[PDB]
DNA sequence: ACTAATAGATTAGAGCCGTC
RNA sequence: UGACGGCUCUAAUCUAU
């Protein structure tokens, strides 16, 4: 099931807006993954994306 | 038949470039603008001073929720809201026991036994500060209820309450104390006779904590807020005539003028010293060259050139055989609009529908050299009033020279934000006055430190 | 400084969602679109999420 | 010296831990990575690395 | 000539090595602090 | 000469509260 | 001093018999 909200955005940058974002959409209860906080260590990093 | 007229309220800014209305708010969502690695808790206190910490240091890192969140509201914690590590590391716990408190607390003589109690703590914490090893941020002095219920109204002639000498006797040192006490902190185990306490803090204990956190938080060098329209270059200078009837003499009536620039960086400061009392709230000619050029001097070699407008704020009209010796100290490209803001005028009107004041930011213009700002009122923001009734709007006139009386009545309605000891919607007198006065009764009790402008923190 | 002429090509056909000027119809269009597109969500958080 | 670029065909699609304009942060995201993906590891105790 | 052994400094939680740069280097200060500020000065050149 | 003189005009500590 | 109000109690000062 679809659930996880991607917030496709640049990695160096936009991740601090979404350090505000994201921390507070998980303040607001919605379901968080990026590519800095919920992307796990040693995974395919394209392919992981794509899942 | 009249009208009155509206000017919108200015917001202010905070981490990472955004920019709320509200302290109170603007700052759990996104932080103080300048972050700190962590602060270090220097506590000192009797017995019962330190187990109230052991309780409350920790309690603001969790998030404690009021009976309302809307009118109180709850915080995440300091790690969530002011991004910085304060807990118990650190603690410099000095226990001084109450039978040495009470061997100079037995002492009758208030004169004499009220220095004494301040000679208690001082001599600690600069021994701290230079003979040891421990590093300390900002010093919490717990004083019990019973220290200051006694203590209350050459080294002798401050005032009755110690809060006075015992930050005007750390100038030497410059470290920042945050004065605290055992009501403040211990709300919750401080019980009346009749099982009501008489603070009843725990509504508060929402943007109370705001206030214990971002006070100690703004000592450490950090930034919780900034102004957003503040202009370019402009210098917003206060100056309330501080009786220095201290002393046995009555001849001295010094004020202490301060600044608060466009960086954000307010240089509160000391004005001069004089003897001009007669009763006047008013500095001869002489020292005036020394106030306005010190506090030119500090922001000329800091920038380069001559501030654009000099908003210099008073609860004191400025008389004539004041204001000339301004004249030639002052440079002519700038503008010294002095504002006196008086709190006594009987302006008092009510509305025929709702059980609240005027909304906030209204300006009553009378003519082009006064007007009635609403810096204390009904707000949009907290739809509250910041009062009981409907206040005296700050009567602002442009006492010497000429400008725009708009563009003036929008400043104190920005000089009200910044407020860096509570958490409020905003202040209902410019903090070019509040702050203005804190140095005066901190530095004024004491004749014998030619300090420099330290900032509000060592106050 | 984002121009119109030079966003992405499939951003422009969708309405953009304003954070420049303030956060508050950042985050609230944000919100105020999931809530008309009945995004999913749990509970309400603590204090009726203040 | 070792570029981005020329990391051999094992380990491209991996997202490696970086360390070379800090060793901290890098040994910091080692240790919450295993946090987050339950290693096995027993108490923390230095005296075994010395 | 009796031989005085190599005496002891202590690190990071409360550990006990004997070297002030090996120690540090893998073991770390006793105190925990945070963050540390650098109030420096000096000419412009210098600050490059 | 100033000796008082009762007011307007503005002031601030300074207790007393509440601390919507 | 957690704080920003609100008046209230007293006193002081300069414009003028």
């Amino acid at each position: 099931m679809r659930n996880k909200i991607f917030i496709s955005h640049a990695t160096p940058d936009d991740n601090d807006f979404t350090r505000w974002l994201a921390l507070k959409l998980i303040g607001l209860g919605y379901e968080v993954w990026c590519d800095i906080l919920f992307l796990d260590k040693g995974v395919d990093f394209w392919s992981n994306i794509e899942k | 038949m009249k009208e009155l007229i509206y000017i919108e309220e200015p917001k202010i800014l905070f981490a990472h470039g955004q920019k709320c209305t509200d302290a109170r708010d603007g700052l759990a969502l996104f932080g103080p603008l300048n972050n700190l690695y962590g602060i270090k808790s220097g506590v000192i206190g009797t017995k019962q001073g330190l187990k109230i910490f052991r309780d409350y240091l920790d309690h603001i890192q969790k998030p404690i929720y009021n009976s309302n969140s809307i009118t109180r509201p709850m915080f995440p914690g300091f790690e969530a809201v002011f991004d910085c590590k304060w807990e118990s590391t650190g603690i410099t716990f000095k226990e001084v026991t109450n039978e040495d408190i009470g061997k100079f607390l037995y002492n009758s003589s208030t004169h004499k036994r009220t220095y004494d109690l301040v000679s208690l703590f001082i001599d600690k914490i600069i021994s701290a500060n230079k003979n040891e090893d421990e590093n300390v941020d900002v010093w919490f002095v717990i004083v019990p209820d019973e220290i200051y219920k006694y203590c209350r109204p050459e080294t002798y002639n401050y005032d009755a309450q110690f809060h006075d000498q015992f930050k005007a006797r750390l100038l030497k040192h410059t470290i920042p104390t945050q004065i605290f006490r055992e009501s403040t902190l211990a709300w919750r185990d401080f019980k009346n006779a009749f099982g009501l306490p008489i603070r009843d803090f725990s509504k508060i204990e929402g943007h109370l904590a705001w206030t214990i956190s971002t006070a100690a938080f703004y000592k450490a060098g950090g930034k919780p807020w900034k102004l957003s329209d503040v202009r370019n270059g402009v210098c917003y200078l206060g100056l309330v005539y501080k009786k220095v009837e201290k002393s046995k003499n009555p001849r001295n009536a010094c004020c202490a003028a301060q600044m608060f620039l466009d960086n954000g960086d307010g240089t509160v400061f000391k004005g001069e010293v004089g003897p001009w009392y007669n009763g006047q709230y008013h500095l001869e000619p002489k020292e005036a060259k020394a106030l306005l050029s010190q506090s030119l001097q500090s922001y000329k070699e800091q920038i380069g050139e001559y501030p654009k407008e000099v908003f210099i704020h008073a609860k004191t009209r400025f008389n004539h055989q004041e204001w000339d010796a301004f004249l030639e100290v002052t440079p002519k490209e700038t503008n010294l609009v002095g504002v006196t803001i008086s709190k006594t005028k009987p302006l008092k009107l009510y509305k025929t529908e709702g059980d609240y004041t005027i909304l906030r930011g209204n300006a009553y213009v009378v003519n082009e050299r006064s007007a009635f700002l609403w810096t204390v009122g009904y707000v949009p923001k907290i739809q509250t009033a910041l009062s009981m009734e409907v206040p005296n709007p700050l009567f602002i006139e442009i006492n010497k020279g000429e400008a725009d009386i708009k563009q003036v009545l929008k400043d104190i309605l920005s000089l009200t934000k910044l407020n860096y000891n509570a958490c409020i919607f905003a202040d209902g007198e410019p903090v070019t006055l509040r702050f203005a006065d804190k140095i005066g009764e901190i530095l004024t009790a004491s004749t014998d430190i030619k300090t420099p402008p330290l900032a509000f923190k060592y106050y | 400084q984002l121009s119109y002429d030079d966003i992405n090509i499939d951003i422009v056909r969708l309405n953009a969602i304003d954070f420049k000027m303030s956060w508050a119809r950042g985050l609230k269009d944000i919100l105020e679109a999931f809530e008309k597109q009945k995004v999913p969500k749990e509970v309400a958080d603590a204090s009726k999420s203040n």
